Parts: structure tokens; sequence; C-alpha cells
RNA sequence: GGACUUUUACUUUGAAAAAAUUAGAGUGUUCAAAGCAGGCGUAUUGCUCGAAUAUAUUAGCAUGGAAUAAUAGAAUAGGACG
RNA sequence: GGAUAGUGGCCUACCAUGGUUUCAACGGGUAACGGGGAAUAAGGGUUCGAUUCCGGAGAGGGAGCCUGAGAAACGGCUACCACAUCCAAGGAAGGCAGCAGGCGCGCAAAUUACCCAAUCCUAAUUCAGGGAGGUAGUGACAAUAAAUAACGAUACAGGGCGGUCUUGUAAUUGGAAUGAGUACAAUGUAAAUACCUUAACGAGGAACAAUUGGAGGGCAAGUCUGGUGCCAGCAGCCGCGGUAAUUCCAGCUCCAAUAGCGUAUAUUAAAGUUGUUGCAGUUAAAAAGCUCGUAGUUGAACUUUGGGCCCGGUUGGCCG
């Protein structure tokens, strides 16, 4: 079975110039989840149709409660 | 020299001569006019379906004498009606006329082929399904 | 927007397809080398064919052309080298004459079964299809290896192939242990 | 089409770069500076390709990040830089430094060379003029301008540069029998020290080459870049110093070197 | 000609061929095993010489 | 540098010349279509060959040839050299 | 002169009367984007290119324009035409010839899935973003390699010359092998999937059971049996069927190609039936009734030949 491989000087070495996956497939490096690519998306086009903070808008949704 | 000039500088005569000449052959001109595409309803397009207008029963050319059963269909995509012939023994107790067929021609650069009078073009699924495959019962009908 | 991954077909056909004769010599030839289908024939024909257009056309050129030079000693030199074409005949003029059978006397099948070690054409090629017979720990399943006359020395079987032996296999295993 | 193309799909890079045709679908487009874009050589191929230190592309630019890599003096941190003939990579890590100079058969080659030729090099002087307030100028293939040159450095002659700061010290020049380097169409990477100029008012004047091999070739002037005198170069050259080894040539001593 | 002829016939004889059942036989062999099976048949022990060679002679 | 040059066709060689395609070299993708890889030791900290060649051919450029086929030149001498 | 970034009838003013054309202008057609190129292999040719690279054009049809370095941009705006959505009837919003996916059209063409890991690109920029691109699915588009079997023993039988050499035809046998599949596992991958490795399984005819055409000629393979009876049907073409059908419908046996094979349409060779190479024209298709004659094509012969000296090149011989 031929391959490829390389060792580090140091482990800190490693661990930053070594890509994420790998560090996750040794077990190096946290496997933190994420959602999906396809959502933060649609979460991009829902943030850009805001314009501000978007917290003092929550103020006149609830407050025409009355109309 | 019988003809066709020899000069080194006749280039153009001889070009155009034969360009002129080429008419005189049936594909070319065919190909060139575009008869495929105004005439021979087909579009020029290797088949087309149609609906089936009525069954008829043609009386063979001599010196055969039957009757091949063929159908009177309009072309769905231009309008045109052509008759053609659905062969195998029966296959015309598959027509179910006012179903939908597809049609090929005959392999003969329309001429048709046989002792059927003026049909250049045969039936191959009707219901759009598999004619021969309905022939031997490995496929059926269709409810409509 | 990606490279046109390049392709080609390896089989010609002849243009009268019912000539008897043809037929009958194209049958044996097969039913002989252990063939399959006849285009595995035809595809022979192919190739042969090719260098013959490759090698008449540098026969016309100036004898001794540079380029003429070149790809004829390449030519006659990669032929050798898979054992088809006779050492005494590497002055290309007898390229022209290599009868198609001798490319298939020089295929791997073929060999397995010269060097006796098949009995059969046919126990040759399941042989070689079924995890058996290597180079060296090489073991190659395809008949049609066209062996470089060179790794003609080492043929022995694999070394897991349980007809050299690694181990019984997994019919006899059990057609002997099923007690 | 409506401005600048900012992309290089594959089978459009050069040919001299030794691109792999599947590899995806784009080459690196080199980027905008000293040498012409169909005429120069990218760091990311160079530190990839070449000297096959980087495995991704990815890495490359963690490579350079870092400083380790300068190109005729300064960093250069640019991946797709435009790295052209003669310039000098060097490299912190490693002590290495490099010249870039082609082969005879037209690619740019690895030549590694010593830290004391790394502190200078050459260049063809493209023109040469007046400019502001009276001081003459020069520029050359580098793509860099030198101000107040010697009256005799005219066009066309090579020059020698400190690299530590910006004048010239030595600037041979374009006279008949100086050694050459061609550097256009596929002659390009033969060298031989100079034939004799056809003018040809009005364009293109043609330069003919002799290769210390006895072996006549011709090229356009824009192509010859003189490097100095006969047997007597002023740079490190290549393996085989171009001398167009003959297709039956290369492969006879490529069978030459037979038993290990 | 006429074009209106009957069709009460369509698949007339197809209708009345009294269809007999295919017979059970052996699994025969594939490509190299069948063009081999030929290769024997045709070309090992010729089965007939009584003038020249043929392939399917029924009443012969 | 100056002063002045009858016009053409043809043929040679060469430059200019994108890649893929094609013809084609090398390399044993287990074969092959392919790919431009790969091959070597001390396989412990490296050694090393490549990534050819050809091809454009009409037109333009450059160069040698002076047959073939044209054009022009001195006749009211308003000719040629000085 | 104006305008342009700038040359220019680009535009204006004045003036003139020029400009292309049988060496085919001008107009028409194109089921026309151009090119690198593809198919067909004596050669010369013939035919095709929407389509992975290059160039151009466009974003429902036109026109106009803001920003800007760069757009007459359209996943920018403005207007008109056509299409067309939401509504509280007051109004507002839309531009898939991007990715998928849908309707229609049709002979005719796949998932509303995953990732920035690779290849590259952009930004303030090592980090973010990228339906560019890459993964898988769908996928007999085309292309490569090539399973569906291999050895026995025996038994009458031939032939070798029943014995001992197998030709093998055998309707009981025989122990061997293996992947198609299935699946620990590792590898593979961004994460998966397949492929490469490989434990456990996993073949005797009920199988892991090859097909598609054809069997009068061209054209390879039966004047076998049954049926039908110019009916039904076959038949590219020649021709078969009107009661023993070598052709139809079938059973049987056989041939060709074989994971492929048939059909329709086009195209190329064959085609020396487009003929430059290379056709034919008395009678088979074809010399104007006749002469003149412009364009065009073509057009006799003759001008430094011959002789002498030199240099140094490249094969190959006798030698090595
Ligand atoms: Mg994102
Ligand atoms: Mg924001
Ligand atoms: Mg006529
Ligand atoms: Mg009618
Ligand atoms: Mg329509
Ligand atoms: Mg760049
Ligand atoms: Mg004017
Ligand atoms: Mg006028
Ligand atoms: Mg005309
Ligand atoms: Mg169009
Ligand atoms: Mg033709
Ligand atoms: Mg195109
Ligand atoms: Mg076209
Ligand atoms: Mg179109
Ligand atoms: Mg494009
Ligand atoms: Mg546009
Ligand atoms: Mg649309
Ligand atoms: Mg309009
Ligand atoms: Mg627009
Ligand atoms: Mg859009
Ligand atoms: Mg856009
Ligand atoms: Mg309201
Ligand atoms: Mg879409
Ligand atoms: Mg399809
Ligand atoms: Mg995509
Ligand atoms: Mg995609
Ligand atoms: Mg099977
Ligand atoms: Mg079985
Ligand atoms: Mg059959
Ligand atoms: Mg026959
Ligand atoms: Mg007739
Ligand atoms: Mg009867
Ligand atoms: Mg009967
Ligand atoms: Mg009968
Ligand atoms: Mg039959
Ligand atoms: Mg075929
Ligand atoms: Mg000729
Ligand atoms: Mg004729
Ligand atoms: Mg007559
Ligand atoms: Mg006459
Ligand atoms: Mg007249
Ligand atoms: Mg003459």
């Amino acid at each position: 079975s031929v391959g490829f491989g390389l060792v580090y000087n140091s482990v800190a070495e490693a661990k930053k110039f070594e890509p994420t996956y790998r560090l996750v497939r040794y077990g190096l490096a946290e496997k933190v989840e994420k959602a999906s690519r396809q959502q933060r998306k649609q979460k991009k086009n829902r943030d850009k149709k805001i314009f501000g903070t978007g917290k003092r808008l929550a103020k006149k949704v609830a407050r025409r409660n009355a109309d | 020299g019988k003809g066709k000039p020899r000069g080194l500088n006749s280039a153009r005569k001889l070009r155009v001569h034969r360009r002129n000449n080429r008419w005189a052959e049936n594909n070319y001109k065919k190909r060139l006019l575009g008869t495929a595409f105004k005439s021979s309803p087909f579009g020029g397009s290797s088949h087309a379906k149609g609906i089936v207008l009525e069954k008829l029963g043609i009386e063979s050319k001599q010196p055969n004498s039957a009757i091949r059963k063929c159908v009177r269909v309009q072309l769905i995509k231009n309008g045109k009606k052509v008759t053609a012939f659905v062969p195998n023994d029966g296959c015309l107790n598959f027509v179910d006329e006012n179903d939908e067929v597809l049609l090929a021609g005959f392999g003969r650069k329309g001429k048709a082929k046989g002792d059927i009078p003026g049909v250049r073009f045969k039936v191959v699924k009707v219901s759009g399904v598999s004619l021969l495959a309905l022939w031997k019962e490995k496929k059926e009908k269709p409810r409509s | 927007p990606r490279a046109p991954r390049t392709y080609s077909k390896t089989y010609s056909t002849p243009k009268r397809p019912y000539e008897s004769s043809r037929l009958d010599a194209e049958l044996k030839l097969a039913g002989e080398f252990g063939l399959k289908n006849k285009k595995e024939i035809y595809r022979i024909s192919f190739q042969l064919s090719k260098i013959r257009r490759a090698a008449r056309d540098l026969l016309t050129r100036d004898e001794k052309d540079p380029k003429r030079l070149f790809e004829g000693n390449a030519l006659i030199r990669r032929l050798v080298r898979v054992g088809v074409l006779s050492e005494d005949k590497k002055k290309l003029d007898y390229v022209l004459a290599l009868k198609v059978e001798d490319f298939l006397e020089r295929r791997l099948q073929t060999q397995v079964y010269k060097l006796g070690l098949a009995k059969s054409v046919h126990h040759a090629r399941v042989l070689i299809t079924q995890r058996h017979i290597a180079v060296g720990k090489q073991i190659v399943n395809i008949p049609s290896f066209m062996v470089r006359l060179d790794s003609e020395k080492h043929i022995d079987f694999a070394p897991t192939s349980p007809f050299g032996g690694a181990r019984p296999g997994r019919v006899a295993r059990r057609n002997a242990a099923r007690k | 089409a409506r401005g600048p193309k900012k992309h290089l799909k594959r089978l459009a890079a050069p040919h001299h770069w030794l691109l792999d045709k599947l590899s995806g679908c784009y080459a690196p487009r080199p980027s905008a500076g000293p040498h012409k874009l169909r005429e120069s050589l990218p760091l990311i191929v160079f530190l990839r390709n070449r000297l096959k230190y980087a495995l991704n592309g990815r890495e490359v630019k963690a490579i350079l990040m870092q400083r380790h890599v300068k190109v005729d003096g300064k960093v250069r941190t640019d991946t797709t830089y435009p790295a052209g003939f003669m310039d000098v990579i060097t490299l912190d890590a490693t002590n290495e430094n490099f010249r870039l100079v082609y082969d005879v058969k037209g690619r740019f080659a690895v030549h590694r060379i010593t830290d004391e030729e790394a502190s200078y090099k050459l260049g063809k002087v493209k023109k040469v003029q007046l400019g502001k307030k009276g001081v003459p100028y020069v520029v050359t293939h580098d793509g860099r301008t030198i101000r107040y040159p010697d009256p005799n450095i005219k066009v066309n002659d090579t020059v020698k540069i400190d690299l530590a700061s910006g004048k010239i010290t030595d600037f041979i020049k374009f006279d008949a029998g100086k050694l050459v380097y061609v550097t256009g169409g596929r002659n390009l990477g033969r060298i031989g020290t100079i034939v004799h100029k056809e003018r040809h008012d009005g364009g293109f004047d043609l330069v003919h080459i002799k290769d210390s091999l006895d072996n006549t070739f011709v090229t356009r002037l824009n192509n010859v870049f003189v490097i100095g005198e006969q047997g007597k170069p002023y740079i490190s050259l290549p393996k085989g110093k171009g001398i167009k080894l003959s297709i039956a040539e290369e492969r006879d001593r490529r069978r030459a070197q037979q038993g290990l | 000609a006429k074009v209106h002829g009957s069709l009460a016939r369509a698949g007339k004889v197809k209708s009345q061929t009294p269809k007999v059942e295919k017979t059970e036989k052996p699994k025969k062999p594939k490509g190299r095993a069948y063009k081999r099976l030929l290769y024997t048949r045709r070309f090992v022990n010729v089965t007939l010489v009584n003038g020249k060679r043929r392939m399917n002679p029924g009443p012969s």
C-alpha cells in the first residue's frame, strides 16, 4: 500500500500547518458541527433583508397589537 | 482536350462550372433546396409522433394480391396527414384508431417500399409502447 | 470548463461482413488461442494495420532520413522489446510482414499455457482471471498482458494463490471440512 | 468584454509551465508586474510544481505569509506574482538562492546559485530616453527604471544591477560577437554569441546566432539577450548550456547511462 | 386502386397457427466456451465429405 | 552616411509561430482507453531521468536560386555613357 | 469646426461629384456565430463543428443611462412593447440563454442532494465568500479491459499402430478454482459512495439459466415437421403465399455479431454516378442552324552558352 505522509518538528507545528479535517481524523481537533451550508446561505439572505440592528423593529411589530 | 480548360489560371471557371453542374445531383439538390423541411412532412427528423384518423386496408400492388393494413395519421407537430403501415400479423387490433402512435420511414428515401401503393412510413409503437413488444406478449397496452 | 478526457477505440472491422473464407480462418484462430469474441482478433488486425502503415510510410522516405531512423529503430526496438519480431529482422523491412498470429502467440494466456502450467488455453484464461499467476508479486488477470519477453522468466504463481499455495482455498476448506 | 479578465482556464496557461491537464479546470492567472503574462512563471507554480515544496495551493500561501520567500530583494508575497526570466528567488529558510533561466526545450528550470551570485542580476535594456527635468533613464526586460545611466548605454544592451540599491555597475553592449541568450519562439534556450544583425528598416531586425557547436540559427532582435563575451558569461548557466541537442542525440546519450 | 379493403382477417394466420410450446434443452456455453465449441464442431472432426461440407442437413 | 534603384509570378531555407486535438518518442496505468508520470539507495532525515519531436500548407515577413511565364526599355532619338 | 480617450463623414457647415461592379458588385437565401477542430482512411476529395480552448454577441424585444478605472451591465436603474405576480382596489413588485427543479415543445436530453478538501478567483484579505469549481445520484451518449466456466475417471464407439497413445461422443459420477453478490475491517472521502486489499459467507443444470437478428439470392446458415392456402403475412432490392411454402405463423436444427444487437433519418467510402487528379456527348442522357464577337481562358521560335583554374564539404570502399 503506497501513500504519502509527513512528520513535524513539533505537534504545535502540525496542529497549525495541518488541515483541520486531518486533526479531527486523529482526534487532536474537535469535530464541533455547523449548520448546513444551504441553511446558512438562506440565513445570509434573511439577514440582508434587514437594515440595522433589528432590535428597534420588534418594537413596532409588537406595538401594532393595538392597530 | 475534349472540353474543360486546362490553363493554369482557369480555376474560377472550373470551380463555378462544377458548382453549377452539381445541381444535377438529386442528393445535392435535395440537401440544398431544403425539400426535407418544406416537403417530406416529417421535419427531416428521424421519427414523428401522430394520431390515428382511420384504419385502412390497402389493396396490394400487382403481381401481388393482398390487403395491407395501414392507418391514416395526423402528425401532431405539423398537422400533416400521412398513411403508414402497421406491419406484422395482426397489429391492427392494437391500433385502436384515435390512439397515439409513432412513425418511421421505410428505408427507401421516401419511395414507398413495396406493393403497398404510396406509403412511405410505418408504425413503431401505439399508445407510446413498443408495437413489436405488444406482438410478442412482453408488454401490455395501457388503459387508454 | 474542464479538460476533455481523451479516448479512442481499439477495433476495426472487415468491410465484407460475410466472407466465409476469412470467417472460418478467424474462428479457428479464436478457438486456438482461447479468444472469446472474434473482436479480440479484429483488434489485433487493427493495431497491426496501424503499425504497417506507420512503417510503410517511412519506407518511401529517402533511406536514412533522420526521423525515419529515429522512429524506425524505435519501432523495431519496442517490437523486439515485446518479442514478436525476430532479432534477425531488426532493419524494419520485415515489419511489413508481421503476420497477425505472431502477436497472439505473444499474449499472456498463450505463454501461461505454452510454458506448460495450464494444460489448455482455456484453463489458462480461467486461471489468469481467478487471482492466480503473476509476474513478480504483481498478480495480473488481464489475459492480454503481451509479456515483454524479459518478464517471461518470472511467471510462477503469486504468493496468495492456493495453486502454488498460501492457503487451501474457499471451496476446498469446506468441501473437506464439511464433516 | 466589459473589462479585465481575472481568470485563466487550463489549456490556456503557457506550455513551458508544465501543468498537468486533469488537475481541476483552471490554472493560476499570473498577476500584473515586471514580466509579461505569457513570458513569466508564478510563485505558486515554482513552490508547487518545480520545487515540490508545497502540496496544495492552500499551503503555498501559508509558506509565503511568513516572509520566507524574497525575489530580487523584497518579500513579494503575491501567490500569483509574475516572476520572470533572470529574476532571483532567495529563500531565508534552506539558504537556497535561485535564478530564473530557461532550458533548451523552452521551459524555466530550477537552477540553484551561490549566495554571492544572488546579489546581482542582468537586464536587456528595452528603452532609453530623457525624462523629468532632462534626466535620462533606462527601462529594460525587468520592468524597472534606472535614472542617470552612462551616455554610452544604448538600447538592447545588457546591464548588471546591484539589487541592494538600484544603480547598475557594468553594461554589456549589442555588438558583433557577444554572448547571447535566445528568449523567444522555441529557439529559446539556444546560446551563441553573435553572428550579425539584419537591420531591415521599418521593423523586426533579425539576429544571426551561432552556438558554440558550429550550428547556426536565426531569431528576431527582441528575442536575443546579450550576456557577455564568448565562453565568458556574466551569470551561472544551466546544465547543457543551451546547445540544441538533437532528438537522436539526446536519446542516444539517454541510453548511454544504461547501467545502475 | 381500392383503399378501403376489409380488415376482419387481421392476424388471421398467427391467430390460427397451432402454437407448439418450446422444449427445454441444456444451458449452452458463452463466448469463449461457445465459439470454442464451434471451433471443435467445425474443424476437429469434419463430420462429412460425401461431396462437400454441409452445416445443417436435415434428411441427408 | 550619401547619392539611385523597371515591375511580377514560381521554387528553396528560415523566423513568427497557444494549448488540447492529431502523427509521434519515453515511461510497463496489474492490461488497455488513458495519464505525464516515474525510476533509483544508504527506503535514518536522498539520489535521480523527464515532461520530446513533428505539424500551418493560403496570406504577410526574411533569405538563396535566375530555368519556366509574363512587364518595361533606343525609331520623328525627346536615346546612352562624359 | 464640433464631438470623442483619441484617427476618421463620427457629426455639422461650405464646396465638389465622386465610390463598388461579369475579376459578379447590389440584392436574396442560410433549418450561419467564426475559429482550434470532428467524421470518412490509396491519393485528390466529400461532409459536419450549438457544444469542454480562443474570439464575438446576448440576457423576453428595443432604446436610454447612473456608478466607475473598465458596463450602453441587465442576478444595475429609467421608458416604451409583450409576458406576467401580490392587494384591503388605495397601490407594490418581477426578468433562470446561472445551479437544480417545473410547464410547453417535441424524435430528442439527468438531482429541487453534499463541500470549499482539491483546482483557481475576489475582498480590508493566511481566516470570509465562491451552484465558478469539485463529490455523489441520475446516466447501454460515446470509449477501455473482458464472466457466464475448467480439469479429471469410466463406458460402450471411431480411428492409432480393443490396447494404452487419445479423437473424443458419453443423459451416473468427481474432487478442485472463483467473482456477481453479501460483509467484520482498514483504506478510500470534506463527510460519505464506489474502486484497490481482505477475514466470515458466497455454483451444479431450479442454475449466478445472453442476447439480438437471420437461415431462396446478394449473404453465412435446412428444398426438416406442423399450419395456412394470392387469405393472413414476408419482402431495403430480385421476389415469396392461389393445399407437400427452401421466404409467411410456429416446433426443431443451423448461421453472423455477441453485453450487445436490430430499425428510422442524415452523412462518407464504395462514386471514375460531380470526374483537377478522373467521366460521358455518331447511335444509350448530352455539340447552339450558322458565322461574327467583348469579357475570360490560351497563345511559335531567338538574348551568356561553352571552355579553364581553385577550395573545401557527404556518403561509401580498401585498409583499421
Ligand atoms: Mg457559505
Ligand atoms: Mg451585513
Ligand atoms: Mg437539366
Ligand atoms: Mg383517406
Ligand atoms: Mg411548432
Ligand atoms: Mg492571480
Ligand atoms: Mg472632412
Ligand atoms: Mg451624383
Ligand atoms: Mg456568379
Ligand atoms: Mg442562426
Ligand atoms: Mg460524393
Ligand atoms: Mg463553434
Ligand atoms: Mg459552420
Ligand atoms: Mg441552433
Ligand atoms: Mg466562450
Ligand atoms: Mg452584454
Ligand atoms: Mg427565456
Ligand atoms: Mg423591433
Ligand atoms: Mg441591458
Ligand atoms: Mg438571472
Ligand atoms: Mg452578469
Ligand atoms: Mg386600505
Ligand atoms: Mg435552470
Ligand atoms: Mg437520450
Ligand atoms: Mg456546480
Ligand atoms: Mg456542478
Ligand atoms: Mg448471466
Ligand atoms: Mg450453476
Ligand atoms: Mg433466435
Ligand atoms: Mg449461402
Ligand atoms: Mg417487379
Ligand atoms: Mg395440408
Ligand atoms: Mg404442409
Ligand atoms: Mg411446410
Ligand atoms: Mg422458419
Ligand atoms: Mg454492425
Ligand atoms: Mg493536378
Ligand atoms: Mg457517366
Ligand atoms: Mg432514340
Ligand atoms: Mg453543331
Ligand atoms: Mg450566344
Ligand atoms: Mg512561349
